[PDB]
Order: structure tokens, then sequence, then C-alpha cells
RNA sequence: CGCCGCUAGAGGUGAAAUUCUUGGACCGGCGCAAGACGGACCAGAGCGAAAGCAUUUGCCAAGAAUGUUUUCAUUAAUCAAGAACGAAAGUCGGAGGUUCGAAGACGAUCAGAUACCGUCGUAGUUCCGACCAUAAACGAUGCCGACCGGCGAUGCGGCGGCGUUAUUCCCAUGACCCGCCGGGCAGCUUCCGGGAAACCAAAGUCUUUGGGUUCCGGGGGGAGUAUGGUUGCAAAGCUGAAAC
């Protein structure tokens, strides 16, 4: 029977959403089905900023960020261990802590 | 054998049976 | 009455010249023989002369148009561009 | 060489492009003009293997060499331009570029400001997966 | 081999009106054979940002400065463009706002034709619980008219010393914020990108007067 | 200009049923030499000799000129008869206001 | 009118090879050159002829604006030998394709 | 339990136009008393035409979805 | 592709190899030209009869909703025949042809690969006029109506709430804030009851069975197969058994 009420995606009033080409396997998944995250990754990993804070001309005025719309599909999501299994009442549940 | 490829083999067979009919009418 | 139920005007060539050829002439024997609606004299006496010449009976004003049709897909588009490159802020 | 500029404390600036694939690493010193390459050491020279050519060890050994060739020619500081293959491929920089930034700071070569120039398309023409993409 | 002992070393005088007129140094073979030294000098570009050229404006919002001519070890430049960085343009972009572009091809008073873009976000008004906060898509059509109004009439009948000085504090982008609160409140409006496209005449008499 | 044109077809719906008006070229030359007509309507493809001739009788007798923004075929459909027509005049618009609005 | 006084993108026909030869390129029924990429000094002009090879010509020469009428002539299958025969009877004896 | 016959006149204003028991509509006639020369104008509140008075000959109502609004210094009441 | 620089590798994968390279590959730099496509804004948001639809600006008609003390006075619902729309895939001709890429050829990886993986690459993708009418065309839930619990929001309109804020400040609308109304996509909870159960505010008002109306299933196989007609240029569509 229905594993979900959504049937996976979030097309509810529509009939067709554009697919977004995935990042890892590059399989085109419609974006309301796809696993979706946004990472504000720093451009230098924080152990090595202290190298660069002390080797810079400025008074640590240079701090830039690296923004990636990082976009997964549901096959390569669990395959890369993001979207863990849950239980039959735990599928009902919403936003993480 | 999938019903998908079961339909494909019934198609492939029927097309040869068709070209056999139209040959010797 | 619906005498010939598929061929239409290409009931004159008859048995021969191949099927997909007559399909591809039917669309373009109709187009050169029709009485197009003239943009000048208001009437529908647009009749072609020899290929590329079109001719209206009343007011007798002769216009070079398409080779088989009255216009062309090229003809409208270049008329679209040439006014558009004209009103581009003094030429 | 009497070099470009003396009376330091006000640094001579260059630009360090770093091009991290997931399987090669470039470090590429240019001046601000853009055309005049000083040095171009890859990860593909310092690594004798053919899969550790994207390592931090690949990058930092590429980082020693450029900083050595830049210690000769008298330029001091390097801005940092940074990227990966951003056409339809991935957009994260690899596991080497985030390590070459460490080793440039160690062996001389004081640091300017760092920018993230990975060319982000708008149209996104077809990426090489197919319909069902990559398998295994 | 060391061809980097053959290479001569110019330094680049910046234009006026920023705060400083020295940028850095370059490398060029001075001369040899058929070649002239100033062959490469006329087209080398520079993308160098502010917060060394302004006494502390915003450290992003870079510029594109191309080396113009030759003058006795001090090769000299002229304005060619303004850009921003990929991080700060992708910064301030939240999922629950709306991004409204405006761009206009426009002539300066003299022969330079520039294309300058613009970016604005709608603002979450204070005292708010309704988290969507979008624009009705007619006021987006109205506010594209708002920016394409001002960016014509603060560029079209003005010169470069008018308009490049409008870039530095973003006197246009502040004024679009003040004028257009009656439509919708906005949030961190910037020009984003300016691109040159027609340069009719060399005019080194105009170039030196731009310096002294 | 769409609220202008659609009005004129409603305007030509008025005079067609109530007011008095003439249909054609020769009849609108007789009515324009009497001083009788009020507003002349010109279709768009009429020959340029005939067009500027009717103008010249207008500037003598001081009668309002209108250029209909349309081919003579749909001028006939605007005036509600199946034939086509280039030139009209409006010789007694009773309830109409064509001679009121733009003039 | 000359090609230096039309803007680039102008679909022309019967333009001239070198100025003062009274009309040579793109004359046949349904062909058009399109002036692109002016040179302000060194008065020249790139033109795409109806092959596709961008020739650069001197820009004092004139081009009647628009495509040649008779566009899409060849779309009729000639479809019988006599209508093949009459086409080439008015031209010249180039017909005998004996292999 | 619940009442139908005697609801509250608080409740029935809130309910929709044709959903209460008497269904009398929600518009009103408003007495636009413009200072033009003399004339009191009765005018529908949920109007659709530009209500132009005959003496003063200017605008008294704007056509707007919902109900009209008044222009400048026009006072009104209800006729009941 | 045309040039400026630099120089031994450069893509490539779990590894490698085919493929590109001192004839200058890749990587930096300035431009130039071509075609596909509109990223991030993008939501359990909108509109569409369905397939569907995303840069701005013009242009063309069209539509739901809302407000209505306007209007004709039953003009209604659902439909055998009949008709139009109908993703991708294909078929026909026309323009060009970037990337991806069936077949096709190659390198590996395996005992075997003609497979995943890698490299080159047609038809195709794209635009223009014709075709074909199938899907997991899925809410796998016919459409109209009447009723039966709540709350939290939201999207579009309308009214009210002398608490702010933008023009200049009454004067209008913006921008939030707390509402009530309508219809809308959805949600949360509930022993209304229903359900074989999962679950369902409709899959309820059903043995206490009758609102109106159209399409349909009748054990699995054989099978939408054989054969007929019928349409399609073709690929195929619609209608559809029986023996056993
Ligand atoms: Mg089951
Ligand atoms: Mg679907
Ligand atoms: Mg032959
Ligand atoms: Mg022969
Ligand atoms: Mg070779
Ligand atoms: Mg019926
Ligand atoms: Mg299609
Ligand atoms: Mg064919
Ligand atoms: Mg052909
Ligand atoms: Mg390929
Ligand atoms: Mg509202
Ligand atoms: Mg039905
Ligand atoms: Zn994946
Ligand atoms: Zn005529």
């Amino acid at each position: 029977t229905k594993k979900r009420r959504n049937n996976g995606r979030a097309k509810k009033g529509r009939g067709h959403v554009q697919p977004i080409r995935c990042t890892n396997c590059a399989r085109c998944v419609p974006k309301d089905k796809a696993i979706k995250k946004f990472v504000i990754r720093n451009i230098v990993e924080a152990a090595a900023v202290r190298d660069i804070s002390e080797a810079s001309v400025f008074d640590a005025y240079v701090l830039p960020k690296l923004y990636v719309k990082l976009h997964y599909c549901v096959s390569c999501a669990i395959h890369s261990k993001v979207v863990r299994n849950r239980s039959r009442e735990a599928r009902k549940d919403r936003t993480p802590p | 054998m999938r019903a998908k490829w079961r339909k494909k083999r019934m198609r492939r067979l029927k097309r040869k049976r068709r070209k056999m009919r139209q040959r010797s009418k | 009455a619906k005498r010939t139920k598929k061929v239409g005007i290409v009931g004159k060539y008859g048995t021969r010249y191949g099927a997909s050829l007559r399909k591809m002439v039917k669309k373009i024997e109709i187009s050169q023989h029709a009485k197009y609606t003239c943009s000048f004299c208001g009437k529908t006496k647009m009749k072609r002369r020899a290929v590329g010449i079109w001719h209206c009976g009343s007011c007798m004003k002769t216009v070079a148009g398409g080779a088989w049709t009255y216009n062309t897909t090229s003809a409208v588009t270049v008329k679209s561009a040439i006014r558009r490159l004209k009103e581009l802020k003094d030429q | 060489s009497l070099g470009p500029q003396v009376a330091e404390g006000e640094n001579v600036f260059g630009v360090c492009h770093i091009f991290a694939s997931f399987n090669d690493t470039f470090v590429h010193v240019t001046d601000l003009s853009g055309k005049e390459t000083i040095c171009r050491v890859t990860g593909g020279m310092k690594v004798k293997a053919d899969r550790d050519e994207s390592s931090p060890y690949a990058a930092m050994l590429a980082a020693q060499d450029v900083a050595q060739r830049c210690k000769e020619l008298g330029i001091t500081a390097l801005h940092i331009k940074l990227r990966a293959t951003g056409g339809n491929r991935t957009k994260t920089p690899g596991p080497g570029a985030q390590s070459a930034l460490r080793a440039l700071a160690r062996s001389g070569m004081k640091i300017g400001r760092i920018e993230d120039v990975t060319p982000i398309p708008s149209d996104s023409t077809r990426r090489k997966g197919g319909r069902r993409g990559r398998r295994l | 081999v060391d061809p980097f002992s053959k290479k001569d070393w110019y330094d680049v005088k910046a234009p006026a009106m920023f705060n400083i007129r020295n940028i850095g140094k370059t490398l060029v073979t001075r001369t040899q054979g058929t070649k002239i030294a100033s062959d490469g000098l006329k087209g080398r570009v520079f993308e160098v940002s502010l917060a060394d050229l302004q006494n502390d404006e915003v450290a992003f919002r870079k510029f594109k400065l191309i080396t113009e001519d030759v003058q006795g070890k001090n090769c000299l430049t002229n304005f060619h463009g303004m850009d921003l960085t990929r991080d700060k343009m992708c910064s301030m972009v939240k999922k629950w706002q709306t991004m409204i572009e405006a761009h206009v091809d426009v002539k300066t008073t003299d022969g330079y034709l520039l294309r300058l873009f613009c970016v604005g976000f709608t603002k979450k008004r204070n005292n708010q619980i309704r988290k969507t906060s979008y624009a009705q898509h007619q006021q987006v059509r109205q506010i594209r008219k708002k920016m394409m109004e001002i960016m014509t009439r603060e560029v079209q009948t003005n010169d470069l010393k008018e308009v490049v000085n409008k870039l530095i504090p973003d006197s246009i982008g502040k004024d679009i914020e003040k004028a257009c609160q009656s439509i919708y409140p906005l949030h961190d409006v910037f020009v984003r990108k300016v691109k040159m496209l027609k340069k009719p005449k060399f005019e080194l008499g105009k170039l030196m007067e731009l310096h002294g | 200009t769409k609220k202008s044109l659609e009005s004129i077809n409603s305007r030509l719906q008025l005079v067609m049923k109530s007011g008095k008006y003439v249909l054609g070229y020769k009849q609108t030359l007789k009515m324009i030499r009497q001083g009788k007509a009020k507003l002349v309507i010109l279709a768009n493809n009429c020959p340029a000799l005939r067009k500027s001739e009717i103008e010249y009788y207008a500037m003598l007798a001081k009668t309002g000129v209108h250029h209909y923004s349309g081919n003579n075929i749909e001028l006939g459909t605007a005036c509600g008869k199946y034939y086509r027509v280039c030139t009209l005049a409006i010789i007694d618009p009773g309830d109409s206001d064509i001679i009121r609005s733009m003039p | 009118l000359p090609v230096g006084t039309m803007p680039e993108g102008t679909i022309v026909c019967c333009l001239e090879e070198k100025p003062g030869d009274r009309g040579k390129l793109a004359r046949a029924s349904g062909n058009y050159a399109t002036v692109i990429s002016h040179n302000p000094e060194t008065k020249k002009t790139r033109v795409k002829l109806p092959s596709g090879s961008k020739k650069v010509i001197s820009s004092a020469n004139r081009a009647v604006v628009g495509v040649v009428a008779g566009g899409g002539r060849i779309d009729k299958p000639i479809l019988k030998a006599g209508r093949a025969y009459h086409k080439y009877k008015a031209k010249r004896n180039c017909w005998p394709r004996v292999r | 339990a619940k009442d139908l016959l005697h609801p509250s006149p608080e409740e029935e204003k809130r309910k929709h136009k044709k959903k209460r028991l008497v269904q009398s509509p929600n518009s009103y006639f408003m007495d636009v008393k413009c200072p033009g020369c003399y004339k009191i104008t009765t005018v529908f509140s949920h109007a659709q035409t530009v209500v132009l008075c005959v003496g003063c000959s200017t605008v008294l109502c704007q056509p707007t979805g919902g109900k009209a609004r008044l222009t400048e210094g026009c006072s009104f009441r209800r006729k009941q």
C-alpha cells in the first residue's frame, strides 16, 4: 500500500515540476522529491584559518564564505549517509533539531 | 520475464507474422 | 459530391508518380491556383502569372510574391526585421 | 636579481589560482595583470602515482615548489583565486585545494584576500549521466 | 633558463578620485626584434577591489581596470568595469525573499556606452510572523520601472567622473532604497555588475586630464 | 488604443440603426458638395488619389476627417453590410456622438 | 543603398563584389546576404553569402534590401520528364545525363 | 445543542451575505453631500460607474472592486 | 577559433587504458562566433480541462475568484454516437548541428560483457509546417449536489480594527499587526462513523441497504494473442474471441 501520503515528492496542486540534475550520479530528479540542503562551508577549514589569520596583511578583516546549493537525489542520499531510516510513526515527523 | 519485455516479444513476433501474411497474401 | 475521397486535386495525374510525391504536390498545387484576397483592390482576384509573379484583376496591380504561395515565411520575417531596424533610432 | 621592488613591509602582490579537480591539483602564480605566469606546478608532477595526484600530499608538495620559485623572483604576497570544474560537473573544490592554502602560508608567501571564482552557469546544458545517471 | 631575468617590470598608476594611485607591478619583455614593448601593455586588465583604494568603503564590489597606455615605467589605466564577488552576491540570498533584477543599455554624455545591472531583495518588515513576505509580481514590474528610471536619468545625462563616483558609495542604490519604500521595503540593494561595450576614441588628452 | 477602436465600432453601431448616413464614394461626393455631411470615414487601402481628393473636399467645406484604422473589408463589417466599402459619411447622426467625441 | 549605411543584421540581396560592378552576389530566386560586423576605419564589411562563407567586401557598394522573390521555388517535385525537359529547354542544352 | 431561530446579531453580521436567515444585502445608499452648488446625491456605495454629479460636474466615487471611496471632503450617511 | 604568457603532462576511473600532448596539451589572459537553455530566488506556493507552464519588456485575445439592491427567467446535471486538446518516443519534408547521446566502434572489468565503467560518435535532442493518440497520462480514488468536529496557517479578492511606518502633512493607497467572510491547494488532531486492514473528513451518512448520472471488473493462464472489420505513410491504435 502507500508507504507515504506524499508519495515521496511535494507536487500537490501541480502536474509537472522541472527535474534538477543530481550532483553525484547526475540522475534527473524532480526537485520536490529530491533531497535538498544548503551548506555555508567556510573557504578554509577552521584549523587552517589560524595559519591564515597570522600570515595576513590585514587585521583578520578577510573572512570569506563558500556557498553551495548542494543538491542530492534519493538514491545517492542514503548511499552517502544523510537521510537515515526511521520508523512507522517516525515517518510522520518534521524538521530536525 | 517482465510484462514490459513480454509485450515487446509479442510485438516482435507479431510483426514477423504480419510480414509473413503480406508476403504470400 | 465527395468524388475522390483522398487525393483531391491530384486526381489528374492518376495512377502514377508515387504516393508520397502526390501527397507533397497536393499541398502546393492548391496554393498556386487559389484566388487570394488582394490587399489593394479589396477583391479576391489575386491570380499568379508565371512563377514568382502575382496579379490582381481589378486595379491590375502586379506584385512579386512567393514562388508558389503569395507570401513566404522569409517574406514576413524580413518585413518584420526591416521595419525594426528602421525604427532603431535613426537607421 | 635586484628584483621588482625593494623596501618591503608593503608587499608585492601576485595571484594564486588553484584548480582542484577530484583527481588533479594546480597551483598557478600570476601577477595582477593576468597574462604573465610566473610559476605553474601541478599535482601531476610531484606525485609519481596516478591516483594520489589529488591528495593534500599532492597539493602541499606542489605548494612548496611554487613558493620556492616565488622566493627567488622577489614577489612576496599572493591573492588567492579558487575553483573547481564548474561547467556541469561538481562545484566543491577538491580535497587538495583546501590543503595547498595551508602550505602556502607556511613557506613564505604572505596572504592577500581570498575569493571563490567557480563559474556557475545559468543554462546548465546536459550533464553526462544519461537519464538514470551513474550506476554503482 | 630564467626568462624572468629578461622580463622588465612596470608598475601601474591607478586613475584619480579613489584615494590612492598605485596598484601593483607587472611583467613584460621590454622589447626584442619586431616586437614593441607596449604591445601587451594596452590590454592587460586588473580586477582589484576596494578597501585599499577608498579609506574603508565596502571591501567587496571590485573594479575592472585595464592598462591603457605607456608612460616611462608608469604604465597607466582607465575604467573598464565594476564587478562583485561570488560569495557576497550569493550571500544575503535567503529562500524566503525575492530577487528583482534591472539592467539597462545606456549611453554616457561622451562616447562611452555602459551596461549596469541592479539587484534588490524585498525586506522582511519588522514586527512580522508571516514568514513568506513576497511581492505581488505587479510591484516587481513597477520596481523594475523604478530602477530603469533612475539608472537612465542618473547615467544618460552624466559623465564618467559623475557616474564612477556614483559607484563608490553606491549613491544610486541608496537613492532607489529611499525613493521606493512606498512600493515595498527593500533589503541590501546593489548594482551587482557594470559592463563596458563601446569605446569610440583613445583620447590620451582626456586620459591625462583624468589624472592631472 | 484598444478602448478607442472598440468604441468606434459601437459608434458605427449607433449611426447604422438610428442616424442617417451614406455608403460609398460617389454618394459621399454629392453629400460633401452640399455641405451636408458631418464626419467622413476613410478606409485604409483606398487609392491615394481618391484618399487625398476626399481630404481636399473636406478642407474646403470644413468637414471632419477621420482615418479609420482598418482595411476596407472590415469597414464594411463595421458598418454592418456584407459588401466592402471605402468611403462613408454621416449625414444626420441623431443620437450619436462621433462628431462630438474626437471633435 | 550602400552597406556602410545600413546597420548590421540587414537582410539584403544583389549586393556587389567590388564597388561599381552593378550587382553580382545573391541574385537567384530566394537568396539573401546579411551584412554583419562592420569595420569603421578600413571601409570593409563581412557578409554571409548564401553558402555560408563570410566574404569581406569593400563598403562602397550597394544592395537592394530584402530577399529575392521566388523564395522556395524548388519545393515542387518536377515529377514528370516533360516538365524536366521544358525547364532546361529554355536554358541551354545541358540536359543529357548519360552516365 | 444549538439555536437557529434566535441567533445572535453578533453572529449574523459575521456570516456571509446569503448565508443568514433573511439574506438582506450588505451594501447601503450613501448621501454624498458635495459642496458644489446645492445638490444632495444619493449614490450606491458598491458602485461601478464614475458617479459624476450634474451641478458640480466632477467625480464623486471611484470604481473599485468592493466599494467606492470618496474624493475630497465628501460627507455621507445612510437613508433608512 | 584567433592570438599573449607558462610548461610537462592532461582528462580518466575502486584502480587503469583507449583519447589530447616540445608541431605547445592542459592551465592563466583578452576578445570573437554558434546553438541549446533560463541556474541559485524555487515553497508540501500559483495558474491551467488534462498533457502542462520560470530572464526582462512590448503585443494579442481569454479566465477563475471577489464585490453586485445589474440582467433574461429555467436556459440545468451527467452523457451512446460525434469532435477538439494530448509529455516524452517515433514518422515525413524544411533551417542548423552547442552539449548530452540509442545503435556503432573502441579500452578495461570479469570465466564469459555484446553489461554497468571509460573514450569517440550517428539518428535523436532544437526550431517550422504535417502525422501518430499511447504512460505509473496516479489522488493508482468518475463529475455535479446536500449534510456531518476542531484548530493552525496560507494563496487571491472584499469589509472592519483613530497601534506603527513611507510622499509633504489632512488626502488617498502602500508595508506589517489582530481579525471576520467567500471560494483554493494542502496540513494537524479526533472512537462522527466507515474500513479486511493499511488508512479515510472523504474511501463517512450501507443489511437502519433507493440523490442524479456515465464508464466499466466477474479465479488465475492462454491474451488485448489468433482472426475479422476500422483508422495510421509507417511504427502502431480502437473493437476483440475460442480451443485447451
Ligand atoms: Mg501490500
Ligand atoms: Mg505526472
Ligand atoms: Mg541526374
Ligand atoms: Mg542516365
Ligand atoms: Mg597529436
Ligand atoms: Mg445530454
Ligand atoms: Mg514532443
Ligand atoms: Mg518520407
Ligand atoms: Mg527534401
Ligand atoms: Mg562525446
Ligand atoms: Mg487579503
Ligand atoms: Mg463521466
Ligand atoms: Zn545520485
Ligand atoms: Zn488589387
